[PDB]
């Protein structure tokens, strides 16, 4: 368990993927040219997880960049760390998917997928012990959604014993008011249930609400939303990248977080929430569990926690952490399933992220995430009942029954969450 | 002399093994490079410490020890640490991919990739022995390697060494220091599959060691190093009879004779006293009676349980230091007039006593004060069943919902082995209730 | 038969071809197999000019397909605000109910078309209208935690 191969697909996937690499590069001392420029050897012990070390002592992201639209390309390279990526790892088509899952999964994307896997093979063969894969993408579009799930399928076929991990951005009318996004998202969730081991649900509805209502940003931009995504992505990968008491890896996270194969959709949270330019251990702890701090638009107090992983970053009393985490478990013991004993695990890292001296990251497998899938299901159903814009999909070869199967599978997922929400030890 | 081979499996096994062999070397006067001046027989010998150390011709004394892990991080520290020159380099064995807290990976899939190399390296050590008595196996219950690979290893050792004794030092999980939610599963799985292949197993409850470090040693948040140094002092007290002269537990077979009346109920409870903080170097030196009485206080136990709710079937007291036999006998006489100490009606009610007159050793960097006399009591009490019950209950809560079971079924294990292991634990508990 | 051609021209946004077909006598209120009219299809695909021309030449603003969907239902679902306003000015039934019990307000609420929600309310949308599962537009807002929508619905 060492190398993670990173894939970013579509506009959203490449956008939040680029910000991810900017953040962890800073945390690890890698500058935009690939040279190390830090002041601590802890920044380098586990650097091989995300970086290939080239000749010249130059560190290069093990990152593959994919999009059916060439436009996203020039945007990445012109970015701050745009030149740090392996130029050969850009695999970009000519015609976008037009927000059409079917074009991404079956036509445009299928023509380009073989070229993408050629690059995944190369990266994978250059690993000592490949942990698995980490994909960033949105579910509301056509490339990240349609071709992203196609890529997940092919990769699971070639590397069946490796962990598949995704950061999946869910659509919201509050951000992109394009009405086919529930189609694209339901068709993808259908794919993620079967082919991923762990999925971080990053909800644009939650990201907007945080910026708008909590941070008082009157008109959130994608940069505002992505500032919260990059912080969440850095927090949840901290223990893969920094050496701690635990030799954490993707499989150990999946084994202890996923009690049932299909329920692998995690609700991430982060404290403190901050704007792009701007705290005690008990404050950190209560905020971490606060619904206001969740990156999925669901209330955890409307469900039950199956498993929880917390990550504290900064210089702070580990014992104070231990006593706050125990406190939150006993006062609110009704929200943690009693049939999974000791289902909350804590880790503390000494290195905090940029701009903050103390921070806490939350990763919950809560039954409350069914509120997210229900919201998408209701929008899917409202559109599907009136058959709006379906020829765009069947015109690319899909069957109407592919829509009913996806909707049926997503509603089954909801029912499974509700089943374990009401289950008792008795 | 008759050789003993120690085997350390997984992180907990390896790290505790480091602490133990550090202590052993100090106790025997061996330097981190293997040199031992007090040895006059250079090139080999039949001294009592030769049970645990082979001897090269250059004065090098080499542990009869093997360290195994499915990931290299932990063992890599042994290879680059103070004792990088002490052990057989080929007896530090690492894979590249660990068991991911999954018994099935450690036993069926990942573990199968390295098992034959481990056995061939063990046979190498065994071949340098003139009279191998058996093996001491160190491992955690909750880890995927400690649980699954240990069970696979013990199975293969039984077939390849049918006549040799096998002793276990097993780390029983505690939520305070726990790493995985599935540790109850792994603990019951390894216990079921190892029961028939182990002759005597000393469980170490991490919670009990945790509490001792906090209460006795005034350590706010104990680390693994704190726990392991305290555990090593208890292991050393249990294995001292094998490495020194003495009349009690002089070989592995006698451990069963004195502590294990029946094969399946082979889980003795260890109690150690006195545990005193090194910051109190000018403590009142406790008498034999005082340290003997402390072995019946639950606070000094290595497994959390109430021996007053149970019955004793065997009791062995192992003293170290300035201990006069007559004072031991007087202290035992007192104990026998305590009605909280109840023996079963079919065992000799007496106590077995060994005394090593060398004062206990404390490691530099340790948290224990040096003392003039210490004692480790090894008893087989039905109260240890309470620790199995705690594990069985956590197991039952999760298995009732089949939580996490797919992780095991997907790594080469049948779902029925869960119920088979749980029923075996059910039978073990009735075994204890019947003697009680 | 110019009916099918007008249905396709309205769906595709071919304004000039819509004018021609109505000059040659095309049925402005022609229906496809599911009961959708040219006005339904133009309102779904956002063709305002075709919506206005159809309404000025005898289109039934409140025509229903086999599922009870009116043009306003679809414009509110897809989120075509100006078409919503034009349909209302020409007499669209703001509280039309389809076979699922849904009103235009239900659909704009589900899809998060907040400006259209406001317009429908200003024109007498029934906040107490229940769908087949008993939910009003406000229940949908409360159930999905859409605080912005719930605020609008409580004006
Ligand atoms: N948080 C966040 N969401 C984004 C970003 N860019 C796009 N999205 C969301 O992603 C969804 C649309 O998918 P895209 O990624 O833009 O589309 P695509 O994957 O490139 O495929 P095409 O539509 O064919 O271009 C909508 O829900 C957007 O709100 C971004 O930078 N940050
Ligand atoms: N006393 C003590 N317990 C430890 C130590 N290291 C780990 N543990 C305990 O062992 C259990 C975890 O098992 P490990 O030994 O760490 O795992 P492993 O054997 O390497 O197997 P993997 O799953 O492959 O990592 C937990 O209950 C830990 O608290 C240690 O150094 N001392
Ligand atoms: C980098 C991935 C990662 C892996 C971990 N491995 N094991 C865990 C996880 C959860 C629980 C409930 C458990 O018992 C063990 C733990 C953490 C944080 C504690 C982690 O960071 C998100
Ligand atoms: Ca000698
Ligand atoms: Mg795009
Ligand atoms: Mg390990």
């Amino acid at each position: 368990m060492r190398e993670i191969v990173h894939i970013q697909a579509g506009q959203c996937g490449n956008q939040i993927g680029a910000k991810f690499w900017e953040v962890i590069s800073d945390e690890h001392g890698i500058d935009p040219t690939g040279s190390y420029h830090g002041d601590s050897d802890l920044q380098l012990e586990r650097i091989n997880v995300y970086y290939n070390e080239a000749t010249g002592n130059k560190y290069v992201p093990r990152a593959i960049l994919v999009d059916l639209e060439p436009g996203t390309m020039d945007s990445v390279r012109s970015g701050p760390f745009g030149q740090i990526f392996r130029p050969d790892n850009f695999v970009f088509g000519q015609s976008g998917a037009g927000n059409n899952w079917a074009k991404g999964h079956y036509t445009e994307g299928a023509e380009l997928v073989d070229s993408v896997l050629d690059v995944v093979r190369k990266e994978s063969e250059s690993c000592d012990c490949l942990q698995g894969f980490q994909l960033t993408h949105s579910l509301g579009g056509g490339t990240g959604s349609g071709m992203g799930t196609l890529l997940i399928s092919k990769i699971r076929e070639e590397y069946p014993d490796r962990i598949m991990n995704t950061f999946s951005v869910m659509p919201s009318p509050k951000v992109s008011d394009t009405v086919v996004e529930p189609y694209n998202a339901t068709l993808s969730v259908h794919q993620l249930v079967e082919n991923t081991d762990e999925t971080y649900c990053i909800d644009n509805e939650a990201l907007y609400d945080i910026c708008f209502r909590t941070l008082k940003l009157t008109t959130p931009t994608y940069g505002d939303l992505n500032h919260l995504v990059s912080a969440t992505m850095s927090g949840v990968t901290t223990c893969l990248r920094f050496p701690g008491q635990l030799n954490a890896d993707l499989r150990k996270l999946a084994v202890n977080m996923v009690p049932f194969p299909r329920l692998h959709f995690f609700m991430p949270g982060f404290a403190p929430l901050t704007s792009r330019g701007s705290l005690t251990v008990p404050e950190l702890t209560q905020q971490m569990f606060d619904s206001k701090n969740m990156m999925a638009a669901c209330d955890p107090r409307h469900g039950r926690y199956l498993t929880v992983a917390a990550i504290f970053r900064g210089r702070m009393s580990m014992k104070e952490v231990d006593e706050q985490m125990l406190n939150v478990q006993n006062k609110n013991s009704s929200y943690f399933v009693e049939w999974i004993p000791n289902n909350v695990k804590t880790a503390v890292c000494d290195i905090p992220p940029r701009g903050l001296k103390m921070s806490a990251t939350f990763i919950g497998n809560s039954t409350a995430i069914q509120e997210l899938f229900k919201r998408i299901s209701e929008q899917f159903t409202a559109m599907f009942r009136r058959k709006a814009f379906l020829h765009w999909y069947t015109g690319e070869g899909m069957d109407e029954m592919e829509f009913t199967e996806a909707e049926s599978n997503m509603n089954d997922l909801v029912s499974e969450y509700q089943q374990y929400q009401d289950a008792t030890a008795d | 002399m008759r050789e003993c081979i120690s085997i350390h499996v997984g992180q907990a096994g390896v790290q505790i093994g480091n602490a133990c062999w550090e202590l052993y070397c100090l106790e025997h006067g061996i330097q981190p490079d293997g040199q031992m001046p007090s040895d006059k027989t250079i090139g080999g010998g039949d001294d009592s410490f030769n049970t645990f150390f082979s001897e090269t011709g250059a004065g090098k004394h080499v542990p009869r020890a093997v360290f195994v892990d499915l990931e290299p991080t932990v063992i890599d520290e042994v290879r680059t640490g103070t004792y990088r020159q002490l052990f057989h380099p080929e007896q530090l064995i690492t894979g590249k991919e660990d068991a991911a807290n999954n018994y099935a990976r450690g036993h069926y899939t990942i573990g199968k990739e390295i098992i034959d190399l481990v056995l061939d390296r063990i046979r190498k050590l065994a071949d340098q022995c003139t009279g191998l008595q058996g093996f001491l196996v160190f491992h955690s219950f909750g880890g995927g390697t400690g649980s699954g690979f240990t069970s696979l290893l013990m199975e293969r050792l039984s077939v390849d060494y049918g006549k040799k004794s096998k002793l276990e030092f097993s780390i029983y999980p505690a939520p305070q220091v726990s790493t995985a939610v599935v540790e109850p599963y792994n603990s019951i799985l390894t216990t079921h599959t190892t029961l028939e292949h182990s002759d005597c197993a000393f469980m170490v409850d991490n919670e009990a060691i945790y509490d001792i470090c906090r209460r006795n040693l005034d350590i706010e948040r104990p680390t693994y190093t704190n726990l392991n140094r305290l555990i090593s002092q208890i292991v050393s007290s249990i294995t001292a009879s094998l490495r020194f002269d003495g009349a009690l537990n002089v070989d592995l077979t006698e451990f069963q004779t004195n502590l294990v009346p029946y094969p399946r109920i082979h889980f003795p409870l260890a109690t150690y006293a006195p545990v005193i903080s090194a910051e109190k170097a000018y403590h009142e030196q406790l008498s034999v009676a005082e340290i003997t009485n402390a072995c019946f206080e639950p606070a000094n136990q290595m497994v959390k349980c109430d021996p007053r709710h149970g019955k004793y079937m065997a009791c062995c007291l192992l003293y170290r230091g300035d201990v006069v036999p007559k004072d031991v006998n007087a202290a035992i006489a007192t104990i026998k007039t305590k009605r909280s100490i109840q023996f079963v009606d079919w065992c000799p009610t007496g106590f077995k006593v060994g005394i090593n007159y060398q004062p206990p050793t404390v490691v530099p960097g340790g948290d224990l004060a040096k003392v003039q006399r210490a004692v480790c009591m090894l008893s087989n009490t039905t109260a240890i069943a309470e620790a199995w019950a705690r594990l069985d209950h956590k197991f039952d809560l999760m298995y009732a919902k089949r939580a996490f079971v797919h992780w095991y079924v997907g790594e080469g294990m049948e779902e029925g082995e869960f119920s088979e292991a749980r029923e075996d634990m059910a039978a073990l508990e009735k075994d204890y209730e019947e003697v009680g | 038969d110019l009916g099918k051609k007008l249905l396709e021209a309205a769906r595709a946004g071919q304004d000039d071809e819509v004018r021609i077909l109505m000059a040659n006598g095309a049925d402005v209120n022609a229906t496809d197999a599911s009961g959708l009219t040219p006005l339904h299809l133009a309102a779904t695909y956002g063709h305002l000019e075709i919506v206005e021309v159809l309404l000025k030449h005898g289109a039934d603003v409140n025509a229903i397909d086999i599922m009870g969907s009116t043009p306003l239902h679809l414009a509110a679902l897809i989120g075509h605000l100006e078409i919503v306003e034009v349909l209302l000015k020409h007499g669209a039934d703001v509280n039309a109910v389809d076979t699922w019990g849904d009103t235009p307000l239900h659909l704009a609420a589900i899809m998060g078309h907040l400006e259209i929600v406001e317009v429908l309310l200003k024109h007498g949308a029934d906040v107490n209208a229940q769908d087949k599962f008993g939910k009003t537009a406000f229940d949908i807002s409360i159930d999905n935690g859409n605080e912005d929508l719930a605020e609008i619905l409580q004006k």
